[PDB]
RNA sequence: ACCUCGGAGCAGAACCCAACCUCCGAGCAGUACAUGCUAAGACUUCACCAGUCAAAGCGAACACUCAAUUGAUCCAAUAACUUGACCAACGGAACAAGUUACCCUAGGGAUAACAGCGCAAUCCUAUUCUAGAGUCCAUAUCAACAAUAGGGUUUACG
RNA sequence: CCGAGCCUGGUGAUAGCUGGUUGUCCAAGAUAGAAUCUUAGUUCAACUUUAAAUUUGCCCACAGAACCCUCUAAAUCCCCUUGUAAAUUUAACUGUUAGUCCAAAGAGGAACAGCUCUUUGGACACUAGGAAAAAACCUUGUAGAGAGAGUAAAAAAUUUAACA
């Protein structure tokens, strides 16, 4: 009994008549490149992606970011081609390229990277950490306005936060330096939330910083709705991630319902949901920047629970499932003597009635 | 070797000429079956014998009521040559609590709820 | 001669069967089924599950290791555009690695 | 032969009964009888069988 | 499996190869290149 | 058929589950019968006679 | 069935008394291997002392 | 005996009944064509 | 097996079982592997690993050895520093 | 001649599946010298005995190839580790061949010969075919390659 | 009754061999194999029985099980629903395995055998009716009484040559 296939055969298009006059791969790399392309295509048969690939909804994820900038491709391309010719005109660059002694400046590349394709890479990088999945329930936004956040450690060193870099709570004990390029007369809204910092509700998040109606780049002049609170990842609870959200306000917004007392050392008030918060302010507010870092437990976390939070620090531990053992049988055939030890609880001798 | 049988799906596809011959309606299929074994399970394979027991068809010429569902129909299509299948018709409707003691299944496949044992006055 | 009995080799765990770590999935003389995700292969081409979960069989693109010369010489003579496929057996993990539990309140 | 099959007034044919396993007839038939349709018995071919 | 619609997906030998000259084509030609210089003969 | 495969699914799970629980109850209730003291004493009636 | 190889016994040079048997060709000099000695938990030199049998 | 035999092997009675029931029946016209004009 | 001795009229014990087997009071019989000292040079380390292990006899073999030994070998012993002391009783066993 | 082990066909698709069957072999060699020590969970040649895979861990590096390539217990040797049988009748008795019509006992129609019976390769007979012999001429006779039936007298087979 | 006299004793020698194995009634109850100085036997497993414990067992929707190989086979394995009520484990042992024929697939013989050897299924060693009598074909099983009733399978066809 044979069933006809539900779709085209993988090698049905190849013609077997003139097999001798067909170009072959002749190499391993050529076949591998073709093999990868077909592995990313849907098939009517069962595939690895069906059981292991991350399922995604047919609905395209909506965009809630700023509109893309308008750039003339023809004018942009004209300058780039001329610059390449001038670079290739110099014989020193070719000699350095031929002798393998040339190098590129990293700082200049990143400054140009941050303005051209930096927002797009960060959006893809944010999706890997599941920020859009949690903060906006899958809704994405392009971080059009880069956000520069750096923590002052000591008096001369700074710890920048680009995207998910490791930051200790000791470095995050005080409010960091927040800077960004903005026009005069515009209003902004800073936000800092810990996605996994919550101790009771897995879905809810803890609010660490909330500044509203920021006039331009002057962060200090902005309203202090929520006082800064250092991150407090519990010991043995893993690695937590805190995301800096920067919003652009179209009109002045009153945050009376979101106002919190200073200081706010109660986790019930510190509870915060980004989805509901943006849902009631999406009309006049739009995300503009994004930055996040990963935080571990250190000695400074003990200070927060004892001094600030006035509570006992909870300590977690990674617990694995108990080992699987089949149902114990009265006569284990061809089993080693250590079979009984697998089903014995106490390692100390027992005597029963004696 | 002798083995089970895979009946093609086209066999169980009633034609329009069959609906005018057996009185059935494809748009409104009947709800319940009336299965009656009319052949011996002897000299038949063991899997046919087991299905007869599962359907409660031990005693021959003893009508049994089953549901017209694909899983039950799957078992019937295996022993379809040993049983007689008739639809269950309800001229008076489903029996109620007061009509349980007055039911009677006639040979035509209809279940009456008023078995009076009295000649029709008409 | 030729009085040898069968080796009782074949599929030990079919599609959808729940297996534990170390359970033998399939025994084969030659590579009829290839190891997939969380599936190990022994000396005698014996497929055993490396993790506890559900067994799945899929068709995947076969890219041989460059060191394996015999299989590399086979794909290099294929017509351009042709792609080889083989059956792979995978184990989809069912339980997570572990959980974080509260142990004390300091 | 094609005409004989079309105008055959017998409502029962070997092909219909054998394929549908009517009366459990496949217990005394052969797997080849599903394709031979009763026209072949051993090495002998019967042209009169429809 | 053979009964499955995906039967034969793993077949590969039919894609792998296992003289007479017709009236339209030349069957076998030997191009002899004679030269006293070994580099010129190898290069051509 | 009156219903399709999808519609039929799960329409008798409760009844089937309860039916097996009755089998388990009868299977796990197997125990020797109670022994009464009246029955042991009633064997002395074999020697009952008239005065 | 000519005995091409023979079975010899290698004795540890560390004095621990550990020994193991290995197979070597008959027409060959006495082996001097570097095998792991569990007594000292490190690789130690071994020297062939006595032939056990012929394989 | 073998499935294929040189002589006509006798069919099983159930098979023989099946062959007899499933015999070609030529259509019979109501009036013979020769008698009609 | 001698079911009735000629001088005491009681069941005897087959000494072949006693030397080759060990009985735990839980009913299990512990034996060695046949061939754990034979031709070790031609056996792989994995094969030798399971040859020097102590294994349990199945139900049929255990019932056979219970008839070939008397009740003196089924008694509970309390040897001081017994290597198999912890295996004389089952734990968390159901059915 | 054969007795153990492995592959292919029968056995077409999970496993298994027999001979007087249809074919080819195996009783090794080579590279290692952590071919070390331990330990979840499984396979298993239809029992058992044996056989096979194996995560993690310890310790080191930075479960060898091979379808088969094998032998149990006791015993002997050995300080110990380990080693020992074409025990090949290969699940192996520590060590024993012929002959009997001078034969004996217990049984066997599970089993031979004669017979009966089955079967018709062989045997036998008549038609079909008309090539060919018969001076000419298939059919007075005779007859090839074959075909179609019957017979149960031989030789065989069961 | 001399290829080794007779008698007594060991001796109730032993016999995997032959024969026999005593009252009533009811219930469950048949055909995978491996090893064997073994194929007239025995042991283990399979099967079968009783008791006990426990929870799934059987039927089976998709999905899924290989290439060198189109006899591109019939069909299995797995398998939720569903129909149903069994199944597994524990305890205690006995017994059966010198099988037949029919249908089907394929081997050996001769595209012979009531032939031999595997596989699937049925029947038989379990009753009754019908094929003439009838272990194996068909009908049909769960058990009594009746001088009631309805049915199942179930009775062979065929008579042939003129001719310009
Ligand atoms: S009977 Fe009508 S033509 Fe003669
Ligand atoms: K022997
Ligand atoms: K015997
Ligand atoms: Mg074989
Ligand atoms: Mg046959
Ligand atoms: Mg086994
Ligand atoms: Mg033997
Ligand atoms: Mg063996
Ligand atoms: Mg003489
Ligand atoms: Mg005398
Ligand atoms: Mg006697
Ligand atoms: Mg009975
Ligand atoms: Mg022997």
């Amino acid at each position: 009994r044979r069933t006809p296939p539900l779709g085209p055969m993988p090698n049905s298009d190849i013609d077997l008549s003139n097999l001798e006059r067909l170009e072959k791969y002749r190499s391993f790399d050529r076949y591998r490149r073709r093999a990868e392309q077909e592995a990313q295509a849907p098939h009517w048969w069962r595939t690895y992606r069906e059981y292991f690939g991350e399922k995604t909804d047919p609905k395209e994820k909506i965009d809630i970011g700023l509109p893309p900038p308008k750039v003339s491709r023809t004018q942009q391309l004209l300058e780039r081609k001329q610059a390449i010719q001038e670079l290739r005109a110099n014989v020193e660059e070719e000699r350095a390229a031929r002798l393998r002694t040339a190098s590129v400046p990293l700082d200049a590349v990143r400054a140009e990277w941050e303005r051209t394709c930096g927002p797009y890479h960060k959006q893809r990088l944010a999706e890997y950490y599941g920020l859009y999945r949690d903060l906006f329930h899958g809704a994405t936004f392009v971080p059009r306005v880069p956000l520069h956040v750096a923590y002052a450690v000591g008096e001369d060193d700074l710890m920048p936060v680009y995207c998910g870099n490791e930051v200790t709570p000791t470095e995050a004990a005080q409010a960091p330096e927040v800077t960004y390029e903005a026009e005069e007369g515009s209003l902004w809204t800073l936000l800092l939330t810990s996605l996994d910092g919550h101790l009771l509700e897995p879905d809810a998040e803890y609010l660490h910083w909330l500044l509203t109606n920021i006039p331009g780049n002057r962060v200090a002049e902005g309203q202090v709705t929520c006082p800064y609170l250092p991150p407090f990842p519990a010991r043995g609870s893993g690695i937590h991630r805190l995301a800096f959200l920067l919003f652009k306000q179209d009109q002045p917004i009153d945050f009376s319902e979101d106002a919190r007392p200073s200081p706010c050392y109660q986790l019930a008030q510190r509870t915060f949901r980004t989805f509901d918060f943006y849902k009631k302010h999406q009309e006049t507010m739009t995300p503009a920047g994004l930055s996040f870092f990963q935080c571990r437990w250190d000695d400074s976390v003990t200070y927060i629970f004892h001094q600030l939070l006035d509570m006992r620090e909870p300590v977690f531990e990674f617990v694995r499932p108990p080992p699987y053992h089949p149902k114990q049988k009265r006569f284990p055939h061809r089993q080693p003597l250590r079979y009984l030890d697998r089903y014995r609880d106490s390692h100390e001798p027992t005597y029963g009635i004696y | 070797k002798f083995t089970r049988s895979r009946i093609p799906e086209k066999v169980f596809q009633a034609s329009p000429e069959d609906h005018e011959k057996y009185g059935g309606d494809p748009q409104n299929p009947h709800k319940l079956h009336i299965v009656t074994r009319i052949k011996s399970t002897r000299r038949r394979p063991y899997w046919e014998k087991d299905i007869i027991k599962m359907l409660g068809l031990e005693k021959a010429h003893t009508p049994q009521v089953h549901k017209n569902i694909p899983s039950v129909n799957a078992k019937l299509k295996v022993v379809k040559h040993l049983i007689r299948i008739k639809p269950l018709k309800l001229p008076q409707g489903l029996p109620a609590e007061e009509n349980m003691s007055n039911t009677c299944l006639k040979s035509t496949g209809e279940l009456v709820v008023q078995w009076h044992l009295k000649p029709v006055e008409q | 001669g030729g009085k040898s009995s069968g080796r009782r080799q074949g599929i030990k765990k079919m599609e959808g069967h729940y297996v534990h770590a170390g359970n033998i999935i399939a025994t084969q003389r030659h590579f009829r089924w290839h190891p997939g995700a969380h599936v190990g292969v022994g000396k005698n081409k014996c497929l055993y599950a490396l993790e506890e979960g559900i067994v799945r069989y899929t068709k995947e693109v076969y890219v041989p290791h460059p060191r394996n010369t015999e299989a590399v010489d086979l794909i290099t003579r294929l017509p351009k555009g042709a792609v080889l496929y083989k059956t792979f057996v995978h184990v989809v993990p069912a339980k997570p690695e572990g959980t974080f539990k509260l142990v004390a309140m300091l | 032969q094609e005409e004989r099959e079309r105008n055959n007034q017998n409502p029962w044919t070997f092909e219909r009964i054998a394929t549908a396993n009517m009366l459990g007839i496949r217990k005394v038939l052969s797997p080849y009888d599903l394709t031979h349709k009763g026209k072949y018995w051993g090495k002998f071919y019967m042209p009169k069988r429809v | 499996y053979k009964t499955k619609p995906t039967h034969g997906i793993g077949k590969y030998k039919h894609l792998i190869k296992a003289n007479l000259g017709t009236d339209y084509e030349y069957g076998v030609l030997n191009i002899h290149l004679t030269a006293y210089d070994m580099t010129l003969a190898e290069s051509y | 058929p009156y219903m399709t495969r999808e519609q039929e699914r799960g329409h008798a799970a409760v009844r089937r589950r309860e039916a097996f629980e009755a089998i388990k109850a009868a299977a796990t209730s197997k125990f020797p019968p109670h022994r009464f003291i009246a029955d042991q004493l009633d064997h002395l009636n074999v020697t009952k006679k008239w005065s | 069935s000519k005995s091409k190889n023979i079975l010899v016994r290698m004795v540890s040079e560390a004095g621990t008394g550990f020994c193991f048997n290995t197979k070597r060709n008959r027409l060959r000099e006495k082996l001097t291997l570097l095998h792991y000695d569990p007594v000292v938990k490190q690789r130690v030199l071994f020297v062939e002392k006595k032939k056990i049998r012929s394989l | 005996s073998k499935a294929v035999t040189r002589h006509r092997r006798v069919m099983h009675f159930q098979r023989q009944k099946l062959m007899a029931v499933t015999e070609y029946i030529p259509p019979k016209p109501a009036i013979h064509p020769s008698c009609l004009p | 097996l001698t079911y009735f001795s000629a001088r005491k009229g009681k069941r005897k014990t087959v000494k072949a079982v006693i030397d080759r087997f060990l009985r735990l009071h839980c009913g299990l019989w512990v034996r060695r592997k046949a061939g754990y000292k034979k031709k070790l040079w031609k056996k792989t380390p994995a094969r030798k690993k399971r040859l020097r292990e102590f294994v349990f006899c199945n139900k049929t073999q255990s019932k056979l050895l219970d008839k070939m030994t008397t009740s003196f070998w089924k008694r509970r012993n309390w040897y001081v520093d017994d290597p198999y002391q912890k295996y004389h009783d089952r734990t968390n066993l159901k059915v």
